[PDB]
RNA sequence: GGUUUCUCUUCAGAUCGCAUAAAUCUUUCGCCUUUUACUAAAGAUUUCCGUGGAGAGGAACAACCCCAAUUUUUUGAGGCCUUGCUUUGGCAAGGCUA
């Protein structure tokens, strides 16, 4: 697969969030992700297009409905790019 | 390649859909494709006049669906 | 006589949930080490020995990917296949939380595995197979792949009703289908199960379902070719089994190549299998060659890890049937739930089950896992004893933390703090503490319960007086009877009515 | 560098010398005798390339 | 320079066949579990002796009570061969010693009589497996007729390469062979350095051959035993070639010539 | 009451006789012999007392070249033969007791240690 | 063909327009086939990417991270600074 | 841009060289009238027979056709009205459409 793509598989399990292709915010940790970029997230937080924050419990969400993610401090670590 | 939801875990649960338009729909997340696609029964929309109103079994299109969020802890 | 990385495995320290605790047993010379080793290379490319019989268990830890490339933290307590070390199997399984039981091609069932799945009923724990020294049944034992099914069932279908014959519920049986038995042959660079093996067929062909591949090859299903769907019997095309066919013939044909035919036909079959060789690397020896075809063929580890991470409890989901045994009241109102959230956080009650001593000096390395609380340097931690009850608190002797070590077989990994989940290796608490000890919180008193001291497979049976030459050295002998009853489980030693150093022994 | 000889040389050399009697060679006396001290190297090397009984 | 030479295992194979007669059938290390270079070692120190092994010098040179005869119980009475398995519980003051223990788990390759049966081939050798239980079991059967279907680009990963050939039965047998053919490639040694006898006199029971034979096998065992404990590592080098340095003089030449006439050359000069 | 291991001593097949004999030098009590499937390998079960439990796996492997092996676990206690209070049972004390007196002696020399 | 034109920026540091409009700032430390960007240290600019101006350069700023973009929505990329041999 | 080979220089075996010789010294052991030549253990040091690492020249020999409706080279995300906002800019909101 791709290495973005793979960087995001290893994420199963550590701290991560994302932004959706409408401009609102979920974090959360990781729960699910597939090659396919099916996304599951679970107790994470909710922020909306004018900020409307909270939390979610869980979800699984389209590949192409994702624009950005962040990712935590560990991965950066394949570096043979 | 081909690789479907891992919906196995999800499938019977009520799941609010929300997807292009703004489009809210409330129903019970039973079974889909590979495409993404769902097929949700019991299904209430929630229009932007803040109605919920049931209309029952559909083909829930994944073409331009975002995401579903359930009520269950599944 | 690693920088950017340990912040890495720190963080799935406290991840707490990427993590597996394992004891790695078996039967004796079977091929534990040998897998271990071919996997500390895998890790880092960076009395015992002479007798060639491994006596006293290692723990490891290290960060492995699973066939999604997911790092996980393992913690590995590689045991002694000797009859009479099975007390280092009884710590071993005290300090895990599953099983590994690796059983050779060759043998099957024999004393160690058998009383090994005993114990390991016995203490309830996850039970993991991992068949091994899969050459031994192609080269050494000239075994048609029918028959050689034959026997892997065989094997199986044993240690399953042995398995039965020690649990009431059969909750579990174990066939390489579900998760249960990975398949090995350390020394020659292979581990698949059904699973990885079926994945990789797919990785390299068409798009076919991985998952749902391997749910059809074990046990007796056939394929039909012009259906190109499994069935329950129904060819009489007079054929093999579906396992038979996909993985038995063609690695019969790989070795018998590897071997028979390592000149003109593996340049062929070796384009065939997509591994390219260079000249010099096929100008290799035969097993050099086999070793290094092997990995470039079958991958790394994945049938291990996978199975594995597919069947462990993981101390985070881990500690709950386990304080039944471990703790002496399991839950009442601190500290069975207390460790119970399994979360790095306050009680800190531990339990070193290991002290391993310098070479250099007298003193010990304690080690154990950290059920509760996060473990520090210069943390005063109080230790509680073997005879130490409620209401005993002077066998309770008090101390402090000099420095960390974390345990890759024989190296040395020095940190200042640990959470819980983990294994760890203690300095500073030695000079106290017997055999096996559980640690508390220093200075912070809110009330503190032991586990039961260990209990044994064994009988210990065996009786030897020992004296010095001269009077004169009896306080250094007893110096070296103290140190090797701190190093031994159940070496018991006594100073007998008639003046004398008894010990007991195995 | 240093070059192989005709075979024919050496031996010319050796069957004239013969046992050193004649009064022709008469310096290679002294240098015959202080080549004693390699006599044991001599007949190591010789001996260890043996014929090894199946060639002739 | 003839070094490093590789080979095909068909030569080897045939090597092997002919070189059978000056060779071992032995198959493994478990004939030799108190016959090896560190049981006699152990031996030597404490100045016992194996039934069949060398023997040494001794090495260095009142009351006990657990020697007291009225507290012990003989019920099978102590050997040399106890004293030397396990050193250290058998005997006080142990020094010098080398503990050696093997478990080497007993290797099954079975020789064959033909060439003509396939090269995995059941041979009444092997016990029968008849493999017995209750009934044997059933298992989470992710039965058909709901569906399931083979692309059909795969196949078994191999089918289009015979199991085996004129070269299977070889390569299994050159998996045991002692070290010089269980090779196909490395150096060359020299002339001298090869013992041809060494697995002849290494043998355990002789069985039946004169006493003569037989104090003959057991000093060249000692021999063996005492080179192997006194080698030094080479520990130094300084490096001069005498031959170069003889050659790089205007006074010595070079030639090819025939070992006869170059050995009654060396005798002539000699004389 | 002395106790028992259990041995599982794998074996080619002619050494078959040379375990028999060893276990009835000691004392054997061979319960069990069965073949191991898929290999010309046997493997034989027996009892046998923690007293002549001593060496027998060195005296085992010589007898048979390391062919057989053998593994022991304690398995059981037992009465052993001896009738514990004679006093007209005398000790040969070097010789070995044959088995009416094993358990005189027992005590005799244990106390003889120990008990006084 | 000659296929280092992306590795080439790759090592390096680069400005990368999503078709949000907005400057993400971050290493380019690889790319994938959809066109992803795993860019670490990143900085997300709303108001401008500043270009030594005398009124100032920091205005409307944000810190991202090691963030993990889908290429379906990547347009432009240009090179804002060289390599920081962290 | 690589091997084979010649020669020239330079450093090392910590289990070797899957083989294994001799010498010197210190001390015990034995042969025994004295010394050499010996025995056979230990310890400490060496020579020799081979090998390995590095470099330099030099030589021979190889060679300047189908394609997109959840992740990018087709994608209908379209407009405006009004409001609130904020200094204008501009932001967010409901609706009408066709
Ligand atoms: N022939 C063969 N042997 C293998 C293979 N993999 C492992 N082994 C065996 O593994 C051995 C290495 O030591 P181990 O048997 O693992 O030591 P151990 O069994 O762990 O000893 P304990 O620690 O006391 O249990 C080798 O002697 C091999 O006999 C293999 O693929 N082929
Ligand atoms: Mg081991
Ligand atoms: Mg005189």
């Amino acid at each position: 697969i791709g290495v973005p793509i793979k960087v995001l598989h290893e994420a199963e399990g550590h701290i991560v969030t994302c932004e959706t292709n409408t401009g609102e915010v979920y974090r959360g940790k990781l729960i699910e992700a597939e090659d396919n970029m099916n996304c599951q997230m679970s107790n994470i937080t909710v922020t909306y297009r004018d900020g409307r924050v909270a939390q979610l419990e869980q979800v699984y969400i389209r590949g192409s409905k994702i624009r950005f993610l962040i990712l935590p401090d560990m991965l950066k670590n394949m570096l043979k790019s | 390649k081909a690789h479907p939801p891992e919906l196995k875990k999800f499938m019977d649960k009520k799941l609010s859909l929300k997807l292009n338009g703004g489009r809210h729909v409330q129903g019970i997340l039973r079974g889909f494709d590979p495409f993404m696609n769902l097929v949700i029964d019991e299904c209430v929309e929630m229009a932007t006049s803040g109605q919920q109103n049931n209309i029952g079994m559909v083909v829930i299109r994944g073409n331009s669906i975002i995401m579903l969020e359930a009520l269950e802890r599944v | 006589t690693t920088v950017y990385e340990m912040d890495f495995l720190a963080d799935l320290m406290d991840n707490s949930e990427l993590i597996r605790n394992v004891t790695l047993c078996g039967h004796l010379h079977h091929g534990k080490t040998c897998f271990v080793d071919c996997l500390i290379e895998q890790t880092h490319p960076e009395t015992e020995q002479e007798r060639g019989v491994g006596i006293k268990s290692t723990p490891v830890t290290v960060v492995l990917p699973d066939t999604k490339g997911k790092s996980y933290l393992f913690n590995i307590m590689d045991t002694p296949g000797h009859v009479n070390f099975s007390d280092e199997v009884t710590a071993g399984l005290r300090i895990s939380d599953g099983v590994v039981l690796f059983i050779d091609a060759a043998e099957g069932v024999m004393l160690n595995t058998e009383r090994l799945i005993k114990h390991a009923v016995q203490e309830r724990l996850a039970v993991t197979v991992c068949i091994n020294k899969i050459d031994r049944l192609i080269l050494e034992l000239k075994l048609p792949p029918t028959d050689a099914y034959y026997k892997l069932r065989h094997i199986v279908d044993e240690v399953n009703g042995l398995i039965s014959m020690y649990s009431t519920d059969e909750n579990l049986i174990l066939s390489p289908l579900l998760g249960n038995v990975c398949f090995s042959s350390s020394q020659y660079s292979i581990c698949f199960t059904l699973g990885s093996f079926a994945k990789i067929y797919a990785d390299t062909f068409g798009d076919i379902n991985y998952q749902e591949f391997a749910k059809r090859l074990w046990g007796d299903i056939y394929f039909n070719p012009k259906t190109r769907k499994f069935t329950k019997k129904a060819p009489t095309s007079s054929s093999q089994r579906s396992f038979v066919e996909f993985i038995l013939e063609p690695l019969y044909k790989i070795l018998a190549q590897v071997v028979g035919d390592v000149d003109t036909s593996l340049p062929r079959t070796l384009d065939e299998l997509g591994i390219h060789l260079t000249k010099e690397e096929l100008k290799l020896n035969i097993r050099p060659l086999l070793r290094l075809v092997c990995k470039k063929f079958f991958g790394e580890f994945t049938g291990f890890v996978d199975m594995c991470v597919q069947h462990i409890p993981s101390p985070k989901v881990g500690a709950k049937p386990k304080i039944e045994h471990t703790y002496t009241g399991g839950v009442d109102s601190d500290l069975g739930e207390a460790m119970s959230d399994c979360d790095p956080d306050g009680p800190l009650m531990c339990h070193t089950t290991k002290m391993y001593s310098t070479d250099d000096g007298v003193q010990f390395h304690a080690f154990g896992r950290v059920l509760s609380g996060t473990i520090h340097a210069g943390q005063p931690v109080k230790v509680l004893g073997e005879n130490y009850t409620l209401e005993d608190e002077e066998d309770s002797q008090i101390c402090t933390v000099g420095r960390l070590w974390i345990s890759v077989a024989r190296y040395h990994i020095e940190v200042n703090r640990v959470p819980a989940g983990n294994w760890v290796l203690i300095e500073g608490v030695d000079q106290p503490i017997v055999k096996t000890a559980t640690i508390t919180e220093p200075r912070g008193n809110e009330e503190a319960q032991i586990f039961r001291p260990l209990k044994f497979n064994t009988t210990s049976v065996i009786k030897i007086a020992v004296e010095p030459v001269n009077p004169s050295e009896l306080p250094k002998m007893l110096d070296g009877l103290r140190k090797v009853n701190k190093s031994y489980p159940s070496l018991t030693t006594k100073v007998e009515e008639s003046g004398e150093h008894v010990i007991l022994g195995t | 560098q240093k070059e192989d000889m005709p075979p024919e040389h050496v031996r010319k050399i050796i069957r004239d010398h013969g046992d050193m009697t004649n009064r022709k060679f008469r310096h290679d006396k002294r240098v015959y005798l202080g080549a004693l001290k390699y006599m044991p190297h001599a007949v190591l090397k010789l001996l260890e390339n043996m014929p090894m009984p199946w060639e002739q | 320079t003839y070094q490093r030479w590789q080979f095909t295992l068909p030569m080897m194979s045939t090597l092997y066949r002919l070189a059978n007669q000056l060779l071992t059938d032995l198959v493994d290390d478990n004939y030799f579990y108190l016959f090896d270079l560190k049981a006699f070692f152990t031996s030597k120190a404490l100045n016992m002796a194996i039934p069949g092994g060398p023997k040494f010098e001794p090495l260095v040179r009142d009351w006990n009570e657990f020697n007291d005869i009225n507290k012990i119980i003989i019920r099978q009475p102590i050997r040399t061969e106890y004293k030397i398995a396990f050193p250290y519980l058998y005997n006080n003051l142990p020094h010098h010693v080398h503990l050696t223990w093997y478990h080497t788990p007993n290797v099954v390759f079975i020789k064959t009589e033909d060439p003509d049966l396939p090269a995995f081939y059941f041979d009444p050798l092997i016990n029968p497996i008849s493999h017995r239980h209750s009934v044997k079991s059933q298992e989470p059967l992710p039965d058909d007729d709901e569906e399931f279907e083979l692309p059909e680009f795969v196949e078994p990963f191999l089918k289009d390469t015979p199991l085996y050939t004129d070269n299977t039965a070889n390569g299994i047998a050159l998996l045991w062979a002692p070290r010089p053919f269980n090779l196909r490639s490395g150096r060359t040694r020299r002339a001298l350095d090869i013992p041809l006898v060494k697995n002849w006199y290494r043998e355990h029971c002789p069985a039946g051959q004169p006493v003569k034979v037989r104090v003959s096998y057991q000093k060249l065992l000692k021999y063996y035993v005492l080179n192997a404990l006194k080698h030094r590592p080479p520990k130094a080098q300084k490096k001069r070639y005498l031959f170069r340095s003889f050659k790089a003089t205007k006074f010595f030449q070079s030639t090819k010539l025939d070992w006869v006439e170059v050995g009654l050359q060396v005798c002539r000069q000699g004389y | 009451m002395e106790p028992y291991y259990f041995v599982e001593v794998q074996a080619p097949a002619d050494c078959v006789s040379a375990v028999y004999t060893v276990l009835a030098r000691r004392r054997g009590h061979v319960t069990q012999d069965a073949p191991i499937p898929g290999s010309p390998l046997y493997t034989i079960k027996a009892f046998i007392p923690a007293i002549d439990s001593f060496g027998f796996e060195t005296d085992l492997r010589t007898h048979t070249q390391g062919q057989a092996f053998s593994l022991s676990v304690f398995h059981h206690w037992q009465i052993v033969p001896g009738d514990p209070l004679d006093k007209s049972i005398v000790i040969r004390p070097l010789e070995p007791q044959p088995a009416p007196h094993l358990a005189r002696e027992f005590m005799i020399k244990t106390r003889r240690r120990k008990g006084l | 063909g000659k296929s280092s034109k992306m590795l080439q920026h790759i090592d390096y540091r680069m400005r990368c327009i999503l078709q949000d409009g907005r400057i993400f700032i971050g290493t380019f430390k690889a790319f994938d086939k959809h066109m992803n960007l795993i860019l670490c240290d990143c900085d997300e600019f709303r108001k401008i990417k500043p270009k030594n101006s005398k009124q100032a350069e920091r205005e409307e700023k944000r810190v991202l991270g090691l963030v993990l973009l889908r290429g379906e929505n990547l347009v432009s990329m240009t090179v804002e600074g060289p390599p920081p041999k962290d």
